[PDB]
């Protein structure tokens, strides 16, 4: 029975809490209390999986900085017993200690030939904070395999691009990448971004 | 009456060469430079005890660590010797004037059959350090370059084994210890194939 | 320990804040508010001047608008100002007897954060 946020580093902060066992009927919220700011906020947890809620508390625009790496906030899911409140679980969370970015966006072939292809890619909602301490991995969709199957691509630097080398010709690929900044021990990858498809040339 | 421009660099935080140029004067003279640091106990006006030459004329000036104050405001004074009224004076701040020696001890090793990682060593603390790294094959008529920060390693995700590979790196006081704008000499370049 | 790590971190981001400033700035009636400047800024103590500046800070980036969003910005160096600084004493930090412009100004506490982070590395 786990209760799981993480910030995107600007604002957004998105939580899912998993029960093992008796599973709640009645609403569910997440509430942020930060230490230091004069706002709350909520967000009404909604079903994901079998046994998983999850919500997003949305605390300014896309690319703003609400917070920082001295805040700390105290999140609480509160389900309603009757007419009441109660407090389910509560974390105090270190928001650049449990980073997970957007996935990258904006792939697109920067240039083709028949057994190479650079790609290049931006990430998106990302701190000024970072400076560079990013890193990225990469993976390309074969006509074989599957995803699975594929190496991961390690890029330990903020590079945006990739060259892929010895390819096959005229052959029809897939490929993905996903970011993390070094900083905070519980950060994690962000999601994959979307796969960009692309083909060789056929010599 | 204008005085030749100093100009201070900090080489590795391990000594300081301030140097000018003085054939701009109408005859040959060996001008003097003193020095003192702003808000502190190096208040004592110093004498350049280490001068150094150009065509037998004072052109410069050498600081031993020291002497080095890296964030106090440096103020460095040319004088002409034999005319005491005639004076020049600049504030430097040396943090923006270190260059670090360039980086050593460049290795490779595998990540797998077609990843590489490239790693070097600075003798420097790492994390005042940013750099550049430069790589080529024999397929490319030119350097790509790619910027790193203080982690100070590169990967290289995907190596074509018919090629062969060089590498080489530099490196800046910039932007956490200084905000230096020059650059380290390149390292030696390494190879593999 | 990683308290001083800690430390660390935190003045990257105040440094970073203040580059991005900076940075802005370097892309005219900003050029002409006029800043306190701290007498002495060696130790974390000092921060108090720079503090005390953020209002007149905040209010020269809100009249220059024409990239930054400054209530944010001026917030969060707000906060990691206050958790570096320490406990409030009598006697944190003593001004200089001249203003200077809002590069002197930045510049200046570039500087400060820089030659704490190089002591802690
Ligand atoms: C706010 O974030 C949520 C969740 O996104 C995930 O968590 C973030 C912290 C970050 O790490 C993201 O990379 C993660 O994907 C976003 O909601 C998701 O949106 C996608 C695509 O629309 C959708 O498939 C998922 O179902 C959403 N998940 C949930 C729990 O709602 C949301 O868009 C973000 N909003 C903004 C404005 O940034
Ligand atoms: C942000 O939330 C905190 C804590 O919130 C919980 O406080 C409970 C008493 C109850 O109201 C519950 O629903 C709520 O989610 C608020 O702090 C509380 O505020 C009042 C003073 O105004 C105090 O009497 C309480 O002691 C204090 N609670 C705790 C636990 O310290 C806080 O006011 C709120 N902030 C904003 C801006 O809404
Ligand atoms: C792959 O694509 C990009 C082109 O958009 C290259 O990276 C750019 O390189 C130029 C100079 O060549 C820089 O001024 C840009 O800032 C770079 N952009 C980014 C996002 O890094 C990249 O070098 C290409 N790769 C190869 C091997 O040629
Ligand atoms: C310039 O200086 C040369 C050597 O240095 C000088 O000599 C010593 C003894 C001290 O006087 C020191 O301050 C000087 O730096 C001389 O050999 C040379 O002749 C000098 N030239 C001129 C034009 O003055
Ligand atoms: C600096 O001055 C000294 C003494 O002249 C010399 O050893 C060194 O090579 C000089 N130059 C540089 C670039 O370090
Ligand atoms: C490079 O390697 C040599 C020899 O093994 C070592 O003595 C030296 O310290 C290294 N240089 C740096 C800058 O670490
Ligand atoms: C990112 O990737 C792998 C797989 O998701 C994990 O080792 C870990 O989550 C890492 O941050």
């Amino acid at each position: 029975s786990q209760f799981t946020c993480f910030y995107n580093s600007r604002a957004n902060i998105s939580c899912v809490w998993s029960q093992d066992g008796a599973l709640q009927d009645t609403s569910c919220q997440v509430h942020a209390w930060p230490d230091r700011r004069r706002w709350n906020q909520t967000c009404e947890l909604l079903p994901v999986s079998q046994a998983s809620w999850a919500c997003n508390l949305i605390l300014g625009a896309p690319d703003s900085q609400k917070l920082t790496t001295v805040d700390i906030v105290t999140l609480r899911v509160l389900c309603r017993e009757g007419v009441r409140w109660r407090v389910m679980a509560i974390q105090d969370f270190k928001p650049f200690e449990n980073l997970r970015l957007m996935a990258p966006i904006s792939l697109q072939v920067v240039h083709v030939e028949t057994h190479r292809c650079n790609i290049s890619w931006e990430i998106s909602q990302a701190s000024h904070y970072f400076e560079r301490h990013l890193e990225f991995e990469a993976r390309t969709l074969s006509p074989g395999h599957t995803w699975e199957e594929a190496p991961l691509l390690t890029l330990k630097q903020k590079q945006e691009w990739i060259c892929l080398e010895t390819l096959t010709p005229d052959t029809q690929y897939e490929f993905q990448v996903r970011v993390k900044p070094l900083q905070g021990e519980f950060t994690t990858w962000s999601p994959w971004s979307q796969p960009l498809a692309f083909r060789t040339k056929p010599a | 009456l204008p005085l030749p421009e100093v100009q201070c660099f900090v080489f590795n935080v391990e000594y300081m060469n301030c140097t000018w140029n003085s054939s701009s004067e109408p005859q040959p003279t060996n001008l003097t430079l003193h020095y003192w640091y702003k808000n502190s106990d190096n208040d004592k006006v110093q004498k350049c005890s280490h001068y150094l030459f150009s065509e037998e004329i004072t052109s410069g000036c050498q600081l031993q660590k020291k002497e080095i104050h890296l964030y106090q405001t440096f103020v460095v004074q040319l004088q002409d010797p034999r005319e005491p009224r005639r004076q020049a004076t600049q504030m430097l701040k040396l943090q923006n004037l270190v260059i670090p020696w360039a980086p050593e001890n460049l290795t490779l090793h595998k990540l797998s059959e077609s990843q590489l990682e490239l790693n070097w060593n600075n003798r420097f603390l790492n994390h005042c350090l940013e750099h550049l790294v430069q790589y080529r094959t024999d397929w490319d008529h030119s350097w790509t370059e790619q910027s790193v920060d203080y982690r100070h390693k590169f990967s290289l995700p995907s190596v074509d084994g018919q090629k062969r590979y060089t590498f080489r790196v530099r490196s800046r006081f910039n932007p956490l210890c200084g905000s230096a704008q020059h650059w380290s000499e390149w390292s030696h370049p390494i190879h593999w194939g | 320990s990683s308290s001083t790590k800690k430390t660390q971190l935190q003045l990257e981001h105040l440094l970073l804040d203040l580059q991005m400033i900076l940075n802005g700035i370097n892309n005219t009636r900003m050029l002409t508010a006029k800043f306190a400047m701290p007498k002495k800024a060696t130790e974390l103590k000092h921060l108090q001047c720079l503090e005390e500046e953020l209002k007149p800070l905040e209010e020269v980036l809100n009249g220059a608008q024409s990239h930054l969003r400054p209530r944010d910005l001026i917030s969060n160096i707000n906060v990691i100002v206050l958790e570096l600084k320490g406990s409030e004493t009598t006697f944190m930090c003593e001004y200089a007897d001249e203003t200077a412009t809002i590069v002197e100004f930045l510049n200046r506490w570039i500087t400060f954060a820089q030659s704490i982070i190089s002591t802690l590395t």
